[PDB]
């Protein structure tokens, strides 16, 4: 019975909409759900509207009320200028007067603000199609209506925040930017009026919820007006004074203050400097008397969360933030100002011992503004000592972990900047923090964590005889804390903390060979204790001790018999028997950044075939036993073994580059025919056992294999240096290894790291193997179209991989797409389109730049034929597909790209860049120039995808286009404006004229 | 009980759906299916100070599937605005949906919420995340595929709501579990639907767990 | 508790959607196995990361067996003939995937272990 509703031919049961409504409000499970479809097939039916001024008169239910008001938005917004004048003014008048009603019944008043709120936005969308040019008395008749009642006048405190916030703070996307111009001049040109009205409502007082939505329309006016209406009148004392006293205008008046502290002002006024200092003492002063004093535990308060008291100390925070970046130079070199400026920073260090992450992330955007200018300006840092003592605390009880990458750099240079301006005073309390760690009294894994994620902020900041004592002083109370802790928990988390110190403090470790030596066989030895996070801690405060220590490790200390390096690798075996397969690669890797420093040739290849006995000798047997009899790969456990010396090779390669080649050639040939055996063993399962197979742990872990050969080989070919070496050794083999495989796999056999592989050959030697290039392309091209062109979710990292591999092809190789036979190149075409359509930003990104691209690369080819018929065949496929994703909504990411391409387009043919006519003989004058054609072909274009638009509106449009065509941030504006105007009716074509 | 209406909203494919789904029954949904308008369900949590309903109107993102809009927004108590890190336009319209959201509902507790931080390639950066602060929104980073602070938006509403910055989200006994007798009529019927399951592969066989 | 815990461990838990013909995540938290000090009945009891939710609460009835998955080589699936978590129970085809091979297998023992103990 609910469906009566949708049936237009019978005229419509309010009783029965009051019912639907309700049901969906209020009802539950089928009920609301169904209700729920009738009501947006309700609201949908393009005649609904008709039905709106019926269930207005003679509805009961607000809700009802309320989607009859968004079904009138609809019509306002995108079909009111198909209305006669005569039915425009009448909607006008029937929703003032509505409001107005509303708004005289106190009960109504109090109780409906949804459908009153609801029914000011819908006459401020009447504002926007009828003011002021056809309706120039509506600011006069608001502000008239405004002295006869105190409801009104609230009332219109919202139509006018509404009105400010549509035309200065939404305008930008949703309307052409003559058509803001125009509202913003509108309201600009009677600000003096509204004004006017909003001081004395604030002057004449008394009702505090009128007040509030005065105080609510001003925060919106001061996104826009100029500062004299702030600074000459009164009202800067009213906001700093009256309206910080109460608790019910202290909130809106703090935000108002927020953005009088943004206000664009004159520099170089000494009564204005006077009045912005004053209303901060004033604001300040309230705080102190009427909410807490500087003393505050605003910590506590924040906690209890009692009332609005959070979000009036984010408040808080937001207008010292604000004011103190701008103006505290104010503040700061007269005396009588100093006791201001630190109550203020005092509050700030109050606010900034509150537990809650984002508003402690405010207010240290500000602390790290203020310590960067006390490391630079001249005579400051002495006016904050007091406070910069306190934020030192309060940053270092605050440390997050490195992993947290821009809350810790942000505290780090924060901590940083602070112990160049007290170094004494930074050690002073990271050595007492630790001494409560040692006494007990705070400590904790929490807290000894933090505070050596602390002490590690700081490396390099100190001199280093500073440091060397600091360090010292520092590993001697960790190694004391972790002797007298209990139990393996508590150790292992000192431990932890104790190589986490070490790892940052590289300038220590290099000027103390003994000391990095002790500390490099400590971790050996933690590689052998298998209590959680220890042996990856050890492992983990290797590398990185050897990242920023490496030439420690390949010289010869003195004292010692061979470089230390050699001591590694000769006892790499029972050094890592411990460890996890991750654990040894970071090892391995750790080595190759070790071997890398050893730049004479003969002597870094010999560390390198040492460090890879173990694996090499493992591979050996394996090839042997696998050559020798192929089925011994089936077996689980040697697939798992094949895969880490592969991983294992990965790492090392990983660190050592170029420096690698001389490893990867040793087991090159070997490698490959492993990739085709197991290749062999996968297609024979997925035959055997259905495509099921490429889901079970064996087909998993021979895939696996495939992966991590073609990860060596671009790694290896991404830092290569000899490239000659890459084209004559490792080329042929790899292509002849992996193409076919791929080709002549079912699409779920085909491995998307071949795609990555080959992108990374193009991309380092694509112009030195044009014909292994036309092999790529003949390999992978039409089999892996087909596996994504069906929809935009199969095999999405093959997408990827396909369209960076074309992108590449395009760039450095563009003669392989020439060779393609024409069918072929038509496919390169559909392929380039298809990526446009995508919502997935890699894709459609690729897409765009591919088609850019190849437009580059066909114009370089001057006047020959190829170039004259790829513009006969494609020229308006991507002009008009271009033109597709621009206008269809569903592709707004891709906006800039799509307008840059459209402008190359268009460019084109208005430079007369296109030698051969783009019209087929006797469909036009065969005098006619490609301009006139193009302008002619889409108007005809847009005309037939957009028939509510005028031919006037569609070639003003083109005609400010092609203009455009060489300015791109103008184009794109007229673009936009072409977007806002096919979502409505009537659009003014002059819009396409706008210049700023 | 307590039964609060909760709106969320936020750009299509942000997260929305998958983020509740998890939160009903414990899936992941992969798949991008855009809501049509609004799904309604209740979601509990127990607390030390008993259970919490949130009424969840789980509104659509896709302007053509957006149907009666602010509609869904009428009674909220309270709000999640999502976002994807991984695209920066969900980031952009985020003051679109706040200023919709808020003209209807004006002193409700709402999180800010960064879906998809999972992903390697994030697209709105940690310095870039501000809209929140003037607003007195909370903010979290999540990921309903790693369940990254996937309790966080709830918790700290139904702190809000309750008025209660203590409140934790506990465990509720659980009772004993029936034995009963396998029936010897549905025998065969069990053998057939249990050869499907492990003849189906798990997802995710990558993952920790 | 009036439960001793026999055996925890860290796991996935899946039920298979006859409909969808997919495997559905159901939790991921402890797995644990709780002897009953009264009956002396072992009870598999898991909850959520977080929300401490109930995802799995059955008897260990000697007449389950855990089966492979084609895709694992870390994972059961058994048929649950009355599973209470969600309330009313329900029979289920579950999987429980575990952190390693060496998990997987512990669990098995231990889940052996428990039936021979709910035989009694
Ligand atoms: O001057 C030297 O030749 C010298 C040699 C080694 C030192 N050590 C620093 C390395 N070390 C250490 C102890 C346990 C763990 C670690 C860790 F691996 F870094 F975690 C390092 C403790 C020994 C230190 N540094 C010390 O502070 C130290 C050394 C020995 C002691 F008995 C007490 C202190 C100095
Ligand atoms: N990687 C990743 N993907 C996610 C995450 N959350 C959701 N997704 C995926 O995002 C896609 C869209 O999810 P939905 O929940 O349908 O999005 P929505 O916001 O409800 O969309 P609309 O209903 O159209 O507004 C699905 O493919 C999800 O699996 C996440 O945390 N990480
Ligand atoms: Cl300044
Ligand atoms: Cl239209
Ligand atoms: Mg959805």
């Amino acid at each position: 019975s609910m469906e009566g509703i949708l049936d237009f031919s019978n005229d419509l049961d309010i009783a029965l909409l009051d019912q639907v409504v309700s049901t969906f409000y209020q009802g539950e499970g089928v009920q609301q759900k169904q209700a729920q479809e009738i009501l947006t097939k309700f609201q949908d039916n393009p005649d609904a509207w008709e039905k709106v001024d019926q269930i207005l008169q003679f509805s009961t239910n607000p809700q009802s009320k309320f989607i009859a008001l968004s079904i009138l938005d609809k019509l306002i917004t995108r079909k009111w200028k198909l209305l006669p004048n005569d039915h425009r003014i009448g909607i006008r008048n029937f929703v003032v007067g509505m409001i107005i009603s509303m708004c005289q019944d106190d009960e109504v008043f109090k109780t409906q603000k949804n459908l009153i709120n609801k029914s000011d936005l819908t006459l401020v969308q009447i504002l926007k199609q009828e003011w002021p040019q056809n309706w120039p008395e509506f600011i006069p008749e608001l502000i008239g209506s405004s002295s006869s009642s105190v409801n009104v006048c609230e009332n219109n405190m919202i139509v006018l925040k509404l009105l400010s916030e549509e035309v200065f703070d939404f305008s930008a996307e949703q309307m052409t930017q003559a058509k803001a111009l125009h509202l913003k001049n509108s309201m600009s040109k009677e600000f003096e009026q509204i004004f006017k009205l909003c001081f004395q409502v604030l002057e004449q007082g008394s009702s505090s919820s009128l007040i509030v939505a005065t105080l609510e329309s001003l925060l919106r006016y001061l996104h826009w007006i100029p500062y004299r209406y702030i600074y000459e009148t009164n009202i800067l004392e009213l906001l700093s004074t009256k309206f910080m006293t109460s608790p019910d205008t202290r909130a809106i008046t703090l935000k108002c203050l927020t953005e009088v502290s943004n206000l664009k002002i004159p520099q170089d006024n000494d009564l204005i400097k006077r009045q912005t200092v004053l209303f901060f003492q004033n604001t300040l002063q309230q705080i102190a008397t009427s909410v807490m004093p500087v003393t505050a535990d605003l910590k506590a308060t924040y906690a209890n969360a009692n009332g609005n008291d959070q979000s009036f100390l984010q408040d808080l925070a937001m207008f010292l933030t604000t004011y103190l970046a701008r103006n505290r130079a104010l503040l700061e070199s007269d005396e009588s100002l100093r006791e201001l400026l630190l109550n203020a920073h005092q509050y700030l260090i109050q606010l900034s011992k509150i537990e809650e992450r984002e508003l402690f992330k405010t207010t240290l955007d500000y602390w790290h503004n203020l310590v960067a200018d006390l490391f630079y300006e001249p005579l400051k840092k002495h006016i904050y000592e007091e406070i910069c003592s306190q934020l030192r605390l309060v940053i270092i009880e605050n440390m997050v972990r490195p992993e947290e990458i821009q809350l810790y750099k942000s505290e780090r240079e924060v901590l940083v900047y602070l112990t160049h301006l007290n170094v004494i005073d930074t050690e002073e309390i990271m050595i007492s923090k630790l001494a409560r760690q040692i006494d007990g009294s705070e400590w904790s894994w929490h807290n000894i964590n933090t505070l050596s994620w602390a002490i590690g902020s700081i490396s390099g900041t100190m001199s280093e005889d500073t440091e060397k004592r600091f360090v010292v002083t520092v590993i001697k109370d960790l190694l004391g804390l972790c002797e007298q802790k209990r139990g393996k928990d508590n150790k292992a988390v000192v431990a932890r903390d104790i190589m986490y110190v070490v790892g940052e403090y590289p300038r220590f470790l290099k000027a103390h060979w003994n000391f990095l030596r002790t500390v490099i066989l400590k971790l050996f030895e933690f590689m052998h204790e298998t209590h959680e996070g220890v042996q990856d801690m050890a492992c983990d405060t290797f590398i990185k001790i050897v990242q920023k220590c490496k030439y420690h490790f390949v010289i010869q200390q003195p004292r010692e018999s061979e470089p230390f390096i050699q001591t590694i690798i000769r006892d790499i075996q029972k050094t890592t028997a411990d460890l996890q397969p991750q654990q040894v690669h970071t090892f391995y890797k750790a080595c190759g950044i070790i071997i890398s420093e050893e730049r004479s040739v003969a002597e870094r290849n010999r560390l390198l075939s040492d460090l890879m006995q173990l694996p090499n000798m493992a591979w050996d047997t394996i090839v042997e036993q696998s050559t020798a009899n192929p089925t011994l790969l089936l077996d689980s456990e040697t697939v798992k073994i094949i895969a880490n010396i592969i991983k294992t090779n990965v790492a090392v390669c990983t660190s050592m580059g170029a420096d690698f080649y001389p490893q990867l050639g040793h087991i090159y040939y070997n490698m490959l025919q492993l990739y085709r055996a197991v290749s062999s063993m996968i297609s024979t399962q997925v035959a055997a056992e259905g495509l099921i197979a490429t889901k079970t742990p064996k087909v998993r872990g021979l895939r696996t294999i495939k992966k991590e050969i073609l990860k060596l080989v671009e790694t290896y070919i991404s830092k290569a240096r000899n490239l000659d070496d890459v084209v004559k050794v490792l080329v042929e083999p790899l292509l002849n290894a992996v193409l076919e495989d791929y080709m002549n796999n079912v699409p779920d056999a085909r491995d998307a790291e071949v795609l990555n592989c080959m992108t990374t050959v193009v991309e380092k030697v694509g112009h030195m193997i044009p014909q292994g290039v036309i092999l790529i392309l003949q390999s992978v091209f039409e089999c892996t179209l087909d596996m994504i062109n069906k929809d935009f979710t199969e095999y999405p990292e093959h997408r990827v991989e396909f369209y960076k591999l074309l992108k590449v092809i395009n760039e450095k190789s563009f003669a392989a797409f020439l060779e393609l036979p024409p069918a072929a190149f038509k496919l390169f075409v559909d392929a380039i389109c298809w990526a446009f359509k995508h919502n997935n930003r890699d894709v459609e990104v690729n897409g765009l730049q591919i088609a850019l691209d190849l437009v580059k690369n066909i114009e370089r080819m001057g006047n020959v034929p190829f170039a004259n018929e790829f513009h006969k065949n494609y020229f308006f496929i991507f002009v008009s597909e271009t033109f597709f994703v621009l206008t269809d909504s569903d592709h707004k990411s891709g906006f800039s790209k799509q307008a840059l391409l459209l402008m190359k387009l268009i460019s084109l043919v208005y430079d007369n860049k296109i030698s051969v006519p783009l019209y087929q003989e006797a469909e036009v004058p065969q005098g006619t120039s490609n301009q006139v054609y193009l302008s002619q072909y889409l108007a005809n274009m847009l005309s037939n995808a957009f028939p509510h638009l005028t031919s006037e509106q569609i070639a003003s449009f083109l005609s400010a286009l092609t203009k455009q065509c060489k300015d791109l941030v103008v184009f794109k504006g007229t673009l936009r404006d072409f977007l806002v105007q096919i979502k409505e009716v009537g659009g003014d074509p002059t819009d396409y004229l706008f210049a700023e | 009980q307590v039964q609060f209406k909760l709106v969320l909203v936020g750009d299509g494919g942000t997260g929305k759906t998958t983020f509740v789904k998890r939160h009903l029954t414990g899936e992941f949904e992969k798949k991008y299916v855009a809501t049509l308008g609004v799904e309604v369900h209740p979601l509990v949590f127990h607390t030390n100070r008993g259970p919490i309903k949130f009424n969840v109107w789980d509104t659509a993102g896709l302007e053509k599937f957006g149907g009666l809009r602010d509609g869904y927004y009428i009674q909220a108590q309270c709000a999640i605005i999502m976002f994807d890190v991984t695209s920066r336009v969900t980031y952009k319209n985020v003051p679109n949906w706040h200023r919709d959201l808020v003209r209807v509902c004006e002193n409700i507790p709402i999180v800010l919420c960064g879906n998809k931080v999972d992903i390697k390639d994030r697209k709105v950066k940690a310095k870039s995340i501000v809209f929140h602060r003037k607003k007195n929104l909370q903010y979290y980073d999540i990921s309903a595929k790693s369940n990254y602070n996937f309790e966080k938006p709830f918790l700290w509403l139904a702190r809000k709501l309750i008025g209660d910055p203590n409140l934790e989200f506990v465990a509720m006994p659980a009772a004993a579990p029936p034995e009963v007798v396998m029936d010897p009529a549905l025998a065969a019927q069990y053998e057939h639907d249990l050869e499907v399951a492990q003849t189906t592969a798990l997802p995710d066989e990558d993952d920790d767990l | 508790e009036d439960e001793e815990v026999l055996y925890k461990v860290r796991a996935k838990l899946f039920r298979f959607d006859a409909d969808a013909k997919e495997w559905k995540e159901r939790g991921t938290g402890d797995c644990k196995f709780l002897k009953n000090k009264k009956t002396n009945k072992v009870r598999i009891l898991m909850r959520r990361d977080k929300t401490l939710k109930i995802c799995a609460n059955h008897i260990i009835a000697p007449e389950y067996t855990l089966k492979p998955n084609v895709g694992s080589d870390r994972s059961w699936v058994y048929a649950c003939t009355a599973d209470i978590a969600e309330g009313e129970a329900e029979a289920f085809t579950f999987a429980i995937r575990f952190g390693s091979k060496e998990n997987a297998d512990k669990f098995k023992e231990e889940f052996e272990k428990a039936q021979e103990i709910n035989k009694k």
